[PDB]
RNA sequence: UGGGAGAGGUA
């Protein structure tokens, strides 16, 4: 054990090992994005791909050509923290040398003429943060993965629409990367059809003619010969014996002695074993049989020159007695069935209407372009560019890759377009779904969908953009000359940069990120949507995607998603999940061989699962051997039984490996039903993070990985001792063999201090060390929002009960205790920015200023001289923070006083109040004023102020990490010194400066001290620079939105308690709103006097089946009373004996648990540590699926000497009175949800309305009013409240001179309405007067 | 071939395509 | 028959009385209290708390061949519940579309 | 002024 995690070791109760610890939980965004812009020499990903796709580039003539040579990616201008204050996008600029040579093609080949390369600046692109998050201007989004199909061919037939025969239609569809579709069908008629693109259907002979296969081709790809052979008027025929499959007889077949068949006999395989062992091949047949067949070819007359019968045509008497007068002995039709080898291509060809190659090209350009005269170059031009165009098509790899294993073929490579075999391949393979052989395909399937990320959907926007620069490019080296041309003149800088900044500002995926916990964020950075751009769409899908697919297993959380309409669209990656190099999602798996489950790990697709056996999680095993059961459970083809020892294939790696991060995060999720668990792991995310974090009495374990993963917190790069502690900066002295030879050895970690969050909570980071401890590499120094000591923390630990108290818990409320709102245990920082911005009206500027007209002292008693207000101001809600007027002219006028200055006069004077003042009901002082001035103005004396705060700000923060990293080097150099030679005293005398001059010979220490004499100059000359650079940056205006002055950033800080409308929740899906804040003399009582924090209805939990709410109340409470009798021993201060041995026999307490903490190796102050962190409750760790059972809780709730039921007596606390019933009372970990009464709490009599409706407007922001919908309007009819639904539909609404009258006269008390036309019916009236239809009111 | 189209300006191209270009 | 013998052991096991002798009664055990009330529950939810989970099915209508033998108290196994998360989503999207 | 889209969430 570290010296880091013997602080507070978690109780493990697992009983399975972990072979395989938890990944890296933000793989997938960052690997995506490091793909798409890290530089590759052949497997071409991202900018390089996406450079070669498109140049090198020629002229229609070429006469020149541009070329593509390297890309680099420049300093971005600002860094992460000044692109989130300053409001812009953090991106790198791309330069990219592009080589322009000319030809000359007055020469027959003049190569060299003037060769021109220069960096080309074409445009920035967002660059990826640490975390896995964009900051795109000044607010941090995530790219939400997709999960779309894969290109490639799928075969899938509609289950019978068509109720007339009830017959099923077999289908294909090619769907490439990009470029046109292809839908190959049957009708009812059994004749296949070609859609392109979904449009008209045409018979699907069409393509087969366009590709230049005439009937007789087409007759032999699709059919095989019943060669016919008439000798002198008798008809004989060469046999196989694999074409007679059961039908009836019509004719006797023969040989030359024997007989088989009889009349009106069925053929059987008994009879054809008979003919396949007497092995005749020619056997004689009747006129009649050939009668009915269709031939297989055109048949010429060698005399005449006539066709005497073509191909694909039914043959009759006289066409066979034509055919022996024309000589042809040997005629060939096509072998036909009714059951297993149809006539469908024969039919195909007799409903189509064209009979040649142009004809064909013909038809289908008129089917792709209608009402449009075709012609021969075009119709080939736009049938050449459908499919077999390089620039108009592609499979992408994916796609050729998925066509060829669809089609069972080898090669998993080669050309993205399509071909003649390819598309033979797919009717051939689409005839045989027809008659039997193969099946549809599973269009649910994880084979089947892909995972497309963000890299990858960033290369996409970037060659949209890269196409567009190349087509003006293209026009532009054509038309101009070559003298004068430059490739920094003639590549545009604008459209890749809008194409990159429209996708990664307002794209479907790229979401506005959820930051309210660290498992908000990890769980928005690892989500999959199914919706998106080229995926599904919302509205316009059913229960058939929305389900859980067998193949989800390990792959996708069947737990985690929303519960409104985007139920199975939103989905979340399991834990171990990763994906192909295609994009496919695959999960561990431990290989078994011979019995034995090795440490063999293997990544398997939902393809190749679906082959082998895989034994569940939950089977036992001996010292990582053999199965000790004979019969284990298992799952193959998506369906479960049993399987023997032997039989097994693979097993699970773990056995979280189904769900995923916050379904994992739920203990004794198996207990929970999957609604609560689902709505439990949905709420989990929604938990704002408290004043004073609590880890979790019982959690998992993944609560370090977690908080780790997340990067929230400040984890060590490198090991070592800790030097300096502040509350915002950790000085780490490196250890010497984690330390490169070259640098000082000193890690500065600055943490961040309230900074507002996205859901404007707060973030602030908390050193979790102290000075002079020792650290490791990955050791947490800082913890986040809501971590504690590097674990997960979303709640508190309230000592809860279960029973109803008088009804304040009456259907999911809460009753909570007084001493949860004294000791502030779910209160919850907001920070929250407010702007004043001072625009640019035409009739003068808006000023920030000092004076206000028409206000009192009690609104500047806050100001400053400028009209700022004051950093640390305790304001209230009204008042003044930053006071801006008006120009002489206002803007909106109000109707008390808009006729006094109508027929008074306007008195162009008198500016206007319009003052940025702190919302209603809102509290809390100001902690950061920031003023952004436009450049080229003087400021002020405020912003002045300001401004230089941030200059000597920045020259103390550069002058101490300066001073700390020339004491971390001067301390090793005479480190070096030392160890070179014995110079104690005469260094120790002689100051700093007199380090790196003196010494002796040149040896190995000699060169370390004047590398580091090199390092300690270069550091001095990057401090000087970067000293100038951050005050030339911070003196430089900013240049805001055209029309915009000056805007000032408040930022507020309320503390907000808890009350009754809260929203609290567990993790088991026990939500619920508290309804009462009971004292705690009020509140029930034990026989030891200490009352409950928080009482729960127990009638929530039978319907409802969450039972692990329940265990984990009963777990919680043998926890604490654990640390309840630690907290004794700590409070008697026994020994350090006692107290090893109780620790020591509270860790051994599972029947077969992994871990095994010995308390032996442990030091005194170690034990001393870990009982002082263990005084509050000992934490366990309960896996899911794995987790703690009764006779553990029990066996440690009778360690704790507690009852071992888990219920015990408790008391009234109003009549002292005992309850007659035991109540369970334990400890469970309850979350503050950001659904706050503070929030919802809205109310309005009278404000501001809509410009076209005159009806009031919508929210809390701007003051609106409820909406009295369609719904309400019924609910007043069917009272017959006539005088309330009219009132509500005129005077609290659009009647604009009715409403002016109803508030007059309740003022006069006055209580009758005058109610008139609704103002929203005049603009209808008007809409449909204007729509060219004169409607009217009628006088009577 | 009038008929199936709506598309004015790819009316306007089909009607445009009975005259022919000048030497 | 294991639904029928919960439902027996829970409704009457309350018998050690005295006064006219041991004797049963109606067993004072909350969870029935709260089903036979009508409060809040119903057998078989009751059921699948604390006898058999049941038969679950798959997403095409079909019942699979073997249960859910577990229940809500002893726990279930990933395989059970991957099983009953089927019905789980389809229920809860069955009542946004209705 | 206060509109329209897109995304997410609550019952």
């Amino acid at each position: 054990y570290s010296y880091t995690e013997k602080k507070r070791i978690r109780k493990d109760f697992g009983k399975r090992p972990q072979v395989l610890d938890v990944p890296y939980l933000l793989s997938i965004q960052l690997d995506s994005f490091q793909k798409f812009i890290e530089q590759d020499p052949e497997g071409q990903y991202g900018l390089e791909a996406a450079f070669r796709s498109v140049f090198p580039i020629q002229s229609y003539s070429g006469n020149s050509e541009l070329q593509y040579v390297s890309y680099r990616l420049g300093e971005p201008v600002f860094d992460v923290q000044e692109c989130q204050i300053r409001g812009v996008t953090y991106s790198a600029p791309l330069r990219v040398k592009l080589r322009l040579v000319i030809y000359e093609r007055e020469a027959p080949e003049g190569t060299v003429k003037d060769i021109k390369e220069q960096e080309v600046y074409m445009g920035e692109i967002p660059l990826m943060t640490d975390n896995g998050t964009f900051v795109i201007n000044g607010t941090e989004r995530v790219i939400v993965s997709q999960l779309h199909r894969s290109p490639g061919v799928f075969f899938d037939s509609d289950k019978g629409k068509t109720h007339s025969s009830g017959k099923v239609l077999y289908n294909a569809r090619i769907i490439p990367y990009r470029g046109s579709w292809l839908d190959f069908e049957f009708d009812p008629k059994d004749n296949l059809f070609v859609r392109i693109d979904r449009r008209r259907k045409l018979p699907a002979t069409i393509i087969l003619r366009a590709l230049n296969y005439t009937t007789e081709q087409i007759l032999d790809l699709f059919f095989e010969k019943v060669i016919f052979e008439i000798r002198d008027n008798k008809l004989q025929m060469e046999l196989v014996p694999e074409r007679l499959r059961g039908e009836t007889a019509s004719f006797d077949i023969e040989a030359n002695g024997k007989v088989y068949v009889e009349k009106g006999r069925r053929i059987t395989a008994r009879h054809i074993r008979q003919l396949e062992k007497d092995d005749v091949k020619l056997i004689e047949v009747p006129v009649e049989y050939i009668a009915g067949k269709v031939v297989a070819k055109d048949y010429i007359d060698e005399s005449t020159g006539e066709l005497i019968c073509a191909a694909n045509m039914e043959l009759s008497l006289d066409l066979l007695a034509k055919l022996s007068q024309s000589g042809h002995k040997r005629i060939e039709t096509l072998f036909t069935n009714d059951l297993d080898h149809g006539p469908y291509i024969s039919e195909t060809l007799r409903v189509d209407p064209t009979n040649d190659r142009l004809s064909a090209l013909v038809e289908i350009y008129r089917m792709m372009r209608p009402g449009e005269p075709p012609t021969r170059e075009a119709a080939e031009s736009l049938f050449e560019n459908l499919f077999f165009s390089e620039d108009r098509y592609d499979l992408s790899a994916v796609g050729r890759m998925k066509f060829n294993r669809s089609l069972l073929r080898e090669e998993i490579e080669g050309s993205g377009i399509l071909s003649k075999d390819d598309i033979i391949d797919v009717m051939k393979k689409l005839i045989d779904i027809r008659n039997g052989k193969g099946e549809v395909d599973d269009i649910d399937h994880l084979g089947n969908r892909r995972i497309r990320s963000v890299g990858e959907m960033a290369e996409n926007q970037f060659r949209v953009g890269l196409v567009r620069v190349e087509r003006a490019v293209k026009e532009r080296l054509s038309l101009g000359d070559l003298d004068t041309l430059m490739p920094q003149d003639m590549i545009n800088a604008k459209p890749i940069s809008a194409a990159v900044k429209e996708f990664f500002g307002s794209s479907q995926l790229s979401q506005f990120m959820d930051q309210n916990n660290p498992l908000s964020e990890i769980t928005h950075k690892r989500r999959i949507s199914a919706l998106g751009p080229g995926g599904l769409t919302r509205e316009r899908a059913g229960f058939e995607v929305r389900d859980v697919h067998p193949t989800h297993y390990g792959r996708v959380c069947p737990i985690e998603t929303p519960e409104g309409p985007n139920i199975g669209l939103i989905n979340s990656l399991s834990v171990y999940a990763q994906t192909n190099e295609y994009g496919f999602l695959e999960t561990p798996y431990r290989k078994v061989t011979d019995g034995v489950v090795t440490d063999e790990i293997h990544y398997l697709s939902a393809i190749e699962e679906g082959n082998y056996v895989i034994a569940q999680a939950n089977s036992n095993l001996d010292e990582e051997g053999h199965f000790v059961e004979d019969l284990v459970t298992c799952r193959s083809k998506g369906e479960s039984s049993l399987f023997s020892r032997d039989q097994v294939d693979y097993m699970d790696v773990s056995t979280q490996q189904v769900v995923s991060v916050g379904a994992s995060l739920i203990p004794f999720l198996e207990h929970d039903d999957a609604n609560r668990a689902l709505m439990g792991a949905n709420m989990q995310r929604q938990a704002v993070p408290t004043l004073r974090a609590d880890k979790p009495l019982v959690g998992t374990g993944m609560e370090r990985a977690v908080a780790v993963d997340s990067g929230v917190t400040a984890v060590a790069k490198r090991g070592g001792v800790v030097q300096y502690v502040d509350a915002s900066r950790i000085v780490i002295k490196v250890n010497e063999d984690e330390m490169y030879p070259g640098e000082a050895g000193i890690d500065i970690y600055n943490l961040t201090k309230y900074t507002r969050s996205n859901q404007n909570t707060c973030i602030n980071q908390m050193p979790c060390v102290s000075l002079g401890e020792p650290v490791e590499r990955g050791d947490v120094l800082a913890d986040g929002p809501s971590t504690d000591l590097g674990e997960l923390a979303l709640g508190q630990n309230m000592r809860v009960a279960f029973m109803p108290w008088n009804g304040y818990n009456f259907e999911d409320s809460i009753l909570v205790s007084e001493r949860v709102v004294q000791e502030d245990r779910f209160t919850t920082i907001h920070i929250q920015e407010l702007a004043c911005v001072s625009r640019d009206t035409k009739l003068g500027p808006e000023e920030i200023t000092a004076d206000i007209p028409n206000v009192g002292e009690a609104a500047l008693s806050k100001l400053d001289e400028s009209g700022i207000v004051y950093i640390g101001a305790e304001v209230t809600g009204g008042d003044i923070l930053v006071g801006k007027v008006t120009p002489k002219g206002e803007t909106q006028l109000t109707p008390e006083e808009k006729l006094l200055r109508a027929i008074f006069g306007e008195k162009a004077s008198d500016v206007k109040d319009s003052s940025l003042r702190v919302p209603n009901g809102v509290s809390g002082t100001v902690i950061d004023v920031q003023v952004f001035t436009r450049d080229g103005v003087e400021k002020d004396k405020r912003a002045l102020e300001i401004e230089e705060m941030q200059l000597k700000q920045a020259k103390k923060d550069l002058s101490e990490e300066l001073q700390i990293l020339e004491a971390g080097l001067f301390s090793r150099i005479r480190a070096v010194l030392v160890a070179g030679g014995v110079e104690a005293e005469k260094l120790d005398k002689l100051p700093r400066d007199r380090w790196l001059e003196l010494g002796l010979t040149d040896e190995e220490k000699q060169n370390q001290l004047e590398q580091l004499a090199e390092q300690y100059d270069e550091l001095k000359h990057e401090f000087e620079k970067k000293l100038e650079a951050k005050r030339r940056k911070i003196t430089q205006g900013d240049d805001l939105a055209p029309g915009v002055l000056k805007i000032v950033k408040v930022y507020l800080a309320v503390k907000r308690r808890i009350q009754p409308g809260d929203k609290m929740a567990g993790r088991h899906g026990n939500k619920g709103v508290i309804s009462k804040i009971n004292p705690i003399e009020d509140m029930p009582y034990d026989e030891n006097g200490t009352p409950v924090d928080i009482v729960l209805n127990p009638l929530g939990v039978p319907s409802r089946m969450n039972i692990g709410q329940i265990l984990e109340t009963h777990l919680g409470m043998a926890a604490k009373g654990i640390g309840d009798k630690i907290n004794a021993m700590l409070k008697q201060q026994q020994e350090v004996a006692k107290l090893r041995e109780f620790i020591q026999r509270a860790y051994d307490l599972g029947a077969d648990v992994r871990q095994k903490v010995d308390l032996s190796t442990f030091s005194d102050e170690e034990v001393m540590r870990l009982a002082e962190n263990l005084r509050k409750g000992m934490p366990i760790a309960t896996p899911v699926f794995d987790g703690a059972k009764e006779a553990e809780i029990k066996e440690l709730l009778k360690l704790g000497d507690l009852p071992t039921s888990g219920q015990i007596r408790l008391y009234d606390g109003r009549t002292g009175e005992q309850f007659e019933r035991p109540v369970t009372v334990g400890y469970m970990y309850m979350l503050k949800l950001n659904h706050l009464v503070d929030d919802k709490m809205h109310a309005r009599s009278t404000g501001s309305y809509s410009l076209v409706t005159q009806q009031p407007l919508g929210g809390k922001a701007q003051f609106g009013g409820q909406r009295f919908g369609e719904m309400e309007v019924w609910a007043l009819e069917a009272y017959g409240a006539a005088y309330t639904l009219q009132e509500m539909l005129t005077v609290k609404s659009d009647d604009v001179n009715g409403r002016t009258k109803m508030y007059k006269n309740i003022v006069d008390g006055n209580h009758q309405m005058e109610p008139g036309m609704p103002e929203s019916f005049n603009v209808l009236l008007k809409e449909i007067r204007s729509l060219g239809i004169n409607i009217e009111l009628e006088d009577e | 071939e009038i008929g199936r189209t709506t598309d004015p300006v790819r009316m306007y191209m089909r009607e445009m395509g009975t005259v022919e270009l000048l030497t | 028959r294991v639904s029928k013998a919960m439902m027996d052991n829970l409704q009457t096991e309350t018998v050690i009385n005295r006064d006219g002798q041991e004797e049963k009664q109606v067993s004072f055990n909350s969870i029935y209290m709260m089903a036979d009330s009508g409060a809040r529950g119903s057998a078989a939810q009751i059921r699948q708390l604390a006898g058999m989970r049941g038969l679950m099915a798959k997403p095409d209508g079909s019942i699979i061949e073997t249960p859910i033998t577990a229940n809500f108290r002893e726990g279930l196994n990933v395989l059970q519940y991957f099983i009953s998360t089927h019905g789980a989503r389809k229920g809860l999207a069955d009542t946004a579309l209705k």
